[PDB]
This record gives structure tokens, sequence and C-alpha cells, in this order.
């Protein structure tokens, strides 16, 4: 920015570029060498991609060049932390957490079931043998 | 089984040995006390249908012990869609004349539900294949039960990774590949009908049946297995059926 | 119709890893699977209309493993589906090192100590996020450009400066053992 009586003051990175917004040439005049200037300008001109607060659900944005990275709270994932892990309890997601059978019920919670010779536990997901020799178990190893 | 290990006695309790006229025919898998799942091609050359025996609790073919139980095979049910001499619909459901007795050495493998098998078991990487088949392609068969761990492949990958062979069979939706293409490990001819068992959250399930392959452990090729998930309803309905007079029954599929 | 996904690309910085692909869906949805060479396939981004999938939580379990992903195409309603495999991806070797930040510069005499802010990554531990040094250790060095060059095995530089003169600085994260993607972008320039 330029406003006559302020321009009498000698060049300063802090005043012209940090405290105010500067142009490539103003910066070039401060740094003098082109490579020192471009090194400055790449990050300075890049902009804060985090300014719009892209990280949802209490996430944290860390700016990068022309991008950002979101750090999510444990219950969320996604580029913008938009994915709620609590809303993923469906049968295609690691069998809905069921030990044996999983059944999707839209509009409500998924349920777990067991193969013949087993019955569902109190936890609603585990299965326990109801017979002496249930299928799929190796007796000499347990 | 090529490149496998001996299954310690009692550790493959669902494995069945099928005999015809007293001779080794094929492998099988016990799914309850009365029913065995095997491969349809195992029955292509059968003349003496009343001479089929299923042996449970077998381990070493050269020695008999008190864990072995033999039962007469009363019925052999095969999809009417199956064509002898070919590969598709390679499954057979056998009814035992009398039930075996469940012991520490004879336990049935769980036949799973179709959806669970398609969306969960299908994505478990490794499963076990077993039998008393050839130890080498065109080699001698095994005296002690052999077992092998094999990784499953989706068909597209199987096709893309397999060396092209003319006139080879199509890998249909009723099949799946598992194994290695480096020539080290694979099931083989005498292992036919045996289980491809999948371990999931502390229980073993039936996912495949030893069916076919280009030789055994051939470079550029995998073992091909019958996709049991396609047959859950077919198998369940037929297990609820009443016995018939003749042994062989060609039942409609689906 | 059901067309297979293409141009599967891994976008990863400080272990935040997103798989991206083509094309935008028309009457089809996607689901992504991820695995290690001998592990089971894990599903993610179930029936999504997105053409991206955050796979961060799966890869940070073991950053030194090599992962392979695949994108399934399903027809709009809910044999084996049409799919495409992604290229392999080993996080520790391929993730971009993030843009560093100079935390401070202190003149302790005729010398200046320049401190680099710990760069946090997506790998977590005690309910905390690990820094790049926590993950990389001796594999990570920081480089300083001042006005010439200095390098450190920690996050601090102790450079000799000429009496009374104002100096400017800029740092870079570097994993010297890499041949490709060995450096991060330059940090913002900070001056005395
Ligand atoms: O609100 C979302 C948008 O916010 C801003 C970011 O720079 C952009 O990348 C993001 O998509
Ligand atoms: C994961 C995120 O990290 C940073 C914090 O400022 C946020 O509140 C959140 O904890
Ligand atoms: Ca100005
Ligand atoms: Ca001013
Ligand atoms: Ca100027
Ligand atoms: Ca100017
Ligand atoms: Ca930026
Ligand atoms: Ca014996
Ligand atoms: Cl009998
Ligand atoms: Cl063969
Ligand atoms: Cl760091
Ligand atoms: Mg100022
Ligand atoms: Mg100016
Ligand atoms: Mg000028
Ligand atoms: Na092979
Ligand atoms: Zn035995
Ligand atoms: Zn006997």
């Amino acid at each position: 920015a330029n406003a006559f009586l302020e321009e009498l003051r000698p060049g300063s990175l802090e005043r012209e570029c940090k405290e105010e917004q500067c142009s490539f040439e103003e910066a070039r005049e401060i740094f003098k060498d082109a490579e020192r200037t471009k090194l400055f300008w790449i990050s300075y001109s890049d902009g804060d991609q985090c300014a719009s607060s892209p990280c949802q659900n209490g996430g944290s944005c860390k700016d990068q060049l022309q991008s950002y990275i979101c750090f999510c709270l444990p219950a969320f994932e996604g580029r913008n932390c938009e994915t709620h892990k609590d809303d993923q309890l469906i049968c295609v997601n690691e069998n809905g957490g069921c030990e044996q059978y999983c059944s999707d019920h839209t509009g409500t919670k998924r349920s777990c079931r067991c193969h013949e010779g087993y019955s569902l536990l109190a936890d609603g997901v585990s299965c326990t043998p109801t017979v002496e020799y249930p299928c799929g178990k190796i007796p000499i190893l347990e | 089984i090529v490149g496998g290990k001996v299954c310690p006695k009692g550790e493959c309790p669902w494995q069945v040995l099928l005999l015809v006229n007293g001779a080794q025919l094929c492998g099988g898998t016990l799914i309850n006390t009365i029913w065995v799942v095997s491969a349809a091609h195992c029955f292509d050359k059968i003349k003496n249908w009343r001479n089929l025996i299923a042996v449970l609790g077998e381990h070493d073919l050269s020695e008999h012990d008190g864990d072995e139980q033999s039962r007469r095979v009363a019925q052999v049910i095969i999809p009417s869609t199956y064509v002898p001499g070919t590969t598709n619909h390679d499954i057979a459901l056998l009814r035992l004349h009398q039930p075996v007795v469940l012991t520490d050495h004879v336990v049935p493998l769980c036949l799973p539900e179709r959806t669970f098998s398609e969306r969960t078991l299908a994505f478990v990487r490794f499963s076990l294949v077993s039998g008393w088949g050839q130890l080498l392609d065109r080699g001698a068969t095994a005296l002690e039960l052999m077992v092998l761990n094999v990784p499953r492949l989706m068909t597209q990958d199987c096709l893309q990774q397999s060396r092209k062979v003319g006139d080879s069979p199509n890998i249909t939706e009723y099949m799946f590949c598992a194994g290695y293409s480096d020539g080290s490990k694979d099931s083989c001819k005498g292992d036919s009908g045996g289980p491809h068992a999948t371990h999931y959250r502390g229980t073993w399930y039936l996912t495949g049946i030893v069916s076919w392959g280009q030789g055994c452990a051939t470079v550029g090729h995998f073992g091909v297995y019958t996709r049991v998930s396609q047959y859950i309803e077919w198998l369940q309905k037929l297990m609820r059926s009443e016995p018939r007079p003749g042994v062989l029954l060609r039942a409609p599929f689906p | 119709a059901t067309v297979a996904a293409y141009n599967l690309t891994w976008k990863s910085t400080n272990f935040k890893t997103i798989l991206e692909w083509e094309p935008k869906p028309v009457n089809q949805v996607y689901t992504v699977q991820i695995s290690t060479k001998s592990g089971d396939w894990k599903s993610k981004c179930f029936y999504t209309t997105d053409t991206e999938c955050d796979l961060t939580d799966e890869i940070v379990k073991d950053v030194k493993q090599t992962y392979l992903a695949r994108v399934f195409s399903y027809p709009a309603g809910n044999g084996e589906p049409l799919y495409e495999n992604s290229p392999e991806f080993t996080p520790y070797l391929e993730t971009n090192l993030g843009q560093p930040t100079i935390q401070s510069f202190e003149q302790v005499g005729t010398k200046v100590n320049v401190t680099v802010e710990d760069e946090r990554t997506l790998v977590r531990r005690n309910n905390t996020f690990l820094s790049l040094r926590d993950v990389f250790g001796k594999d990570l060095i920081y480089t300083l450009y001042y006005w010439k060059t200095a390098k450190t095995n920690t996050n601090e530089f102790l450079i000799d400066v000429d009496k009374g003169e104002n100096y400017c600085f800029s740092v870079q994260a570097v994993i010297p053992s890499r041949t490709v993607n060995r450096k991060s972008t330059d940090s913002p320039v900070e001056c005395m």
C-alpha cells in the first residue's frame, strides 16, 4: 500500500509486507536478489487455504502451499473431518462389528445373529456355543 | 496338496475321505451330522452308486484308529445344470445313510449365510485347503492329510495375473481363484471336493470346494474353487428334502 | 452405466492420505477397499458419490507397510463388481513432508539460534498427534537458508552471524535417504 508521507520512511519488510500488503517489486527491492525474493513470495502470495475454516467437527487446519491438512478429533475422518465414524455401523463396515451374522436395518440399528448351534450374547454382537460340538470350532485346540 | 504341511491329527475335523468300491475317490466337507459337500466332477465315472463310503476322522491312510467313522452314502445331489467333463457348477451334496457321531476328531464346518459370505468372508485374505491329493503335479498322493494356506483373488485380478492358455475354461461367477502363480503351492487332483475353509472371528466357514486348475502349482496359474456362496439356498432347500430311491439326484439349479 | 474408476491417485502430506479418482458418478456409487499385501481387505467410504476417500486412519496403523486400494463401482440401487486397483503406496517412503514453520530465532550473542516448530502428522499416540521427528527420527533433517545454508538433526540451528546485521531465514524438511520427494516446500521467510 502507498500513502505519500509514509513513503518517506525507509523500506521495511515489517511495515510494507507484514503490517501492510506488498507487491512483488516492493519485496524485490527489499530483498534485491531474485531468488531471495521468490523464496519469500511463494509462501507470502500463496494465501491461507485455512481461512474459510474447512475442517469440520472440531478439526484443526494446517495451511500448506495451495492446500491444507485437517487434523480430526478421534470420532471423525475425511479431508474436512466431515465423516462421522459413529454413523458407519453398517454390515459392510467390518461386519457391523458382529462376530457372526450381521443384518442391516435402515431407519434403525443393525443387529447381529448367529449360526445354528450358537446363541447371541448380552453384548448384542458375540456368539456362544449352545451345543457340545458347534460347527467351525477345533476341539483339540480349545 | 503341493507345498503344504501335514494337518495335525484332529485339526481339520470336517475333512471327509470319499471312497468308491473301497478306493480313494475325492475329498469332502462335513457340514452337519448327515450332510457332506463335495465336487460334482468326483462322480463323473461312477458306475457302482451303492458302493460310496464317506470316512470322517481320517488322518493317516496307512493306519486305522478309533477316531475313524465310516458311513454309506445314501444320496449324491448334483445341479442339473452341471455338465460332466466341464467345470461350471462343480458341487455335490451328499446324504449319509446314518449320522456320524460328533467327537474331538469329527466336527462339521459351518455352512455360512450368503450375504455374510459375499460381503465379509470373501474379503478375508487367507483360507485353508486340504486333502490327500498329489504332493506334486502328476506325482504320488499323500498318506497323511495335508493342509495349505492360500490367498483369495477377485476374478478380474486372477484373469489379469494368469498366463494365457488357449481353450481354457471361463472362470464364472460360480467360481473363484486362490493360490499362488509362482509354482510353489496349490491343491491338486486328488484334493477335489475338499474344503476351502475361512477363519473369521473365531469360527471356520465353508467358502469353496477344490475344483480345477491348469495342472497343479503351475507357473502363471492359480487354483480354481467352486464359489459356495452361490449355492447356500440350493443346499439348504435340498437338505430339507425327503430321501429318494436312487442314489444320484440331478436337482434344478437355482 | 457402470464404468470402472480410473486415474486412481494418492494425495498424501504428513500422512493425511486421500485416494482420488475419476470419473464423476452418473447412476453409480463407489466403495473403497484397502489392504496390505497379506492382510484382509478393509472397506471405506461406503456407497459414496465422492471421487475421493480419506484412507488416513488405515495407513497410520503402520506407516511403513505398503498398501493397495481398489475402488468398486456399483449401479444405483445399493457377480463381482467392476473395479480398479490403485498404485501401491508405502506412507513412510512416499508421503509429502509438510511446509515447516520457523517458531523463533534468538540471538544468543554473536550467534543466532533458529528453532523450527515441531511438524505434526496424522499418526496419533497418547490421544496426541506425533511430529515428523517422532515418526522419522534420524531419517529427518531440517535445512536452513539464511542471508547461506545450515543443516540439523534436531529442530534447531545455531549459526554464526555478523555483528549487528539483520538476517532472514527459511527452512525445509528433508529425508536425505529418499531419491524422490525428498524435500518439503520452503517455510515462510522470517527476518530479524
Ligand atoms: Ca507502503
Ligand atoms: Ca507504513
Ligand atoms: Ca521498496
Ligand atoms: Ca516498487
Ligand atoms: Ca497456503
Ligand atoms: Ca487312518
Ligand atoms: Cl451307514
Ligand atoms: Cl489339473
Ligand atoms: Cl518435527
Ligand atoms: Mg510491524
Ligand atoms: Mg512499499
Ligand atoms: Mg523496483
Ligand atoms: Na503357481
Ligand atoms: Zn483323526
Ligand atoms: Zn476306517
